[PDB]
């Protein structure tokens, strides 16, 4: 029953979201070994934890950045979030700690690399290969509604491969707990709701609608909506036309055109049945919902490793200093971090 | 082509997000 372990589920979240960890580690616990990317206020490292030997990737964020940036509430939402759940394709917090400058989430290490590098190599998925992730992020999603957690940020450059092919959702820097509608302008261009880009409060369908976004362009190799600049992208999601590669199968359109759908009463995933509209779906009937969620079925592509701690399937990014300043930057804001 | 139009243009890099 899907009922009962969302119920213990639950209960397993609120104890942690009540009652935050704080403080688990210290940086000299870690040897800083490469950089697997950046953002705005931060970068995410391969490090090994000396206690154990264990390789974790390491979100280092700039206290001072994340204040300009105005991303103060969305960063204590990531972390309070993160240390909560606890799913199989999910990044959880390990480990968490700020200094006089920065604060650093420490997480379980995805060897395999982004989804985003592999789909733009190799062009396109099948769809068996596109369905067999389509069902790990509509497992996650459940999981994450089920606690009133909205993503809000779905796309191939967040989802990490592991070791034996599984997805992993990372990067929850905009994740929100809210009951009812939320305003925030954030997320992906290519993967915006319309209600997101006509300013309306939205809910966790938004979620949804960005899953039929991920599908298609695993399964194409391109999204539904795109252009050079964010404004013409905008223009081509509300309009409310999408067009499907020929080699797209009947069941996978009837799918996108449920999930695509720009009137809220009709979206899969914000109907009466919830997330079943998508799981009874014809496209998803080869699909054994336990086998992958327990991992037993067999990932249709294992990346290639050569032992731990390597880093071959992500990029190249310039190395920099962590420069922890003497004086304390940022208390108040981060004083619950 | 489609492809051929995508592969063209400016974003077939890593996406960054957007904020106000
Ligand atoms: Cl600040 C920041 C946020 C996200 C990343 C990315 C990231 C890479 C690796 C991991 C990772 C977590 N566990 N194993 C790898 C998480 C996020 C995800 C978005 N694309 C660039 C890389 C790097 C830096």
């Amino acid at each position: 029953s899907v009922k009962e372990f969302l119920a213990k589920a639950k209960e397993d979240f609120l104890k942690k979201w009540e009652n935050p960890a704080q403080n688990t580690a210290h940086l000299d616990q870690f040897e800083r070994i490469k950089t697997l990317g950046t953002g705005s206020f931060g970068r995410v490292m391969l490090v090994k934890h000396m206690e154990t030997g264990n390789h974790y990737a390491m979100k280092i964020l700039d206290k001072q950045k994340v204040v300009k940036l105005k991303q103060i509430e969305h960063t204590l939402n990531e972390k309070r979030i993160l240390q909560a759940v606890n799913f199989p394709f999910l990044t959880k917090l390990e480990f968490s700690f700020k200094d006089n400058s920065n604060l650093y989430m420490v997480m379980e290490y995805a060897p395999g690399g982004e989804m985003f590098s592999h789909l733009r190599r190799i062009g396109r998925f099948s769809e068996p290969h596109a369905r067999f992730y389509a069902a790990q992020i509509v497992l996650t999603f459940e999981y994450l509604h089920s606690l009133d957690l909205i993503y809000r940020d779905l796309k191939p450059e967040n989802l990490m491969i592991d070791q034996q092919g599984y997805i992993k959702v990372t990067d929850f820097g905009f994740a929100k707990r809210v009951k009812g509608r939320t305003w925030t302008l954030c997320g992906t261009p290519e993967y915006l709701a319309p209600e997101i880009i006509l300013s309306k409060g939205y809910n966790k369908a938004v979620d949804w609608w960005a899953l039929g976004v991920l599908i298609y362009e695993m399964a194409a190799g391109y999204p539904p909506f795109f252009a050079d600049q964010p404004i013409q992208i905008y223009e081509k999601i509300v309009s409310g036309k999408v067009r499907f590669p020929s080699h797209f199968s009947s069941d996978l359109k009837d799918l996108l055109r449920n999930l695509l759908q720009v009137d809220l009463t009709k979206r899969f995933g914000n109907l009466k049945n919830g997330v079943n509209d998508i799981k009874n779906h014809k496209w998803f009937a080869t699909t054994d919902w336990i086998a992958i969620y327990q991992r037993k079925v067999e990932a249709p592509f294992i990346p290639k490793f050569k032992g731990p701690g390597d880093t071959s399937n992500f990029d190249d990014y310039e190395e920099e200093e962590i420069r922890v300043s003497i004086n304390e930057k940022c208390g108040k804001e981060f004083s619950e971090f | 082509t489609t492809y051929a139009d995508f592969i063209a243009s400016g974003r077939t890099g890593r996406r960054n997000a957007i904020h106000d």
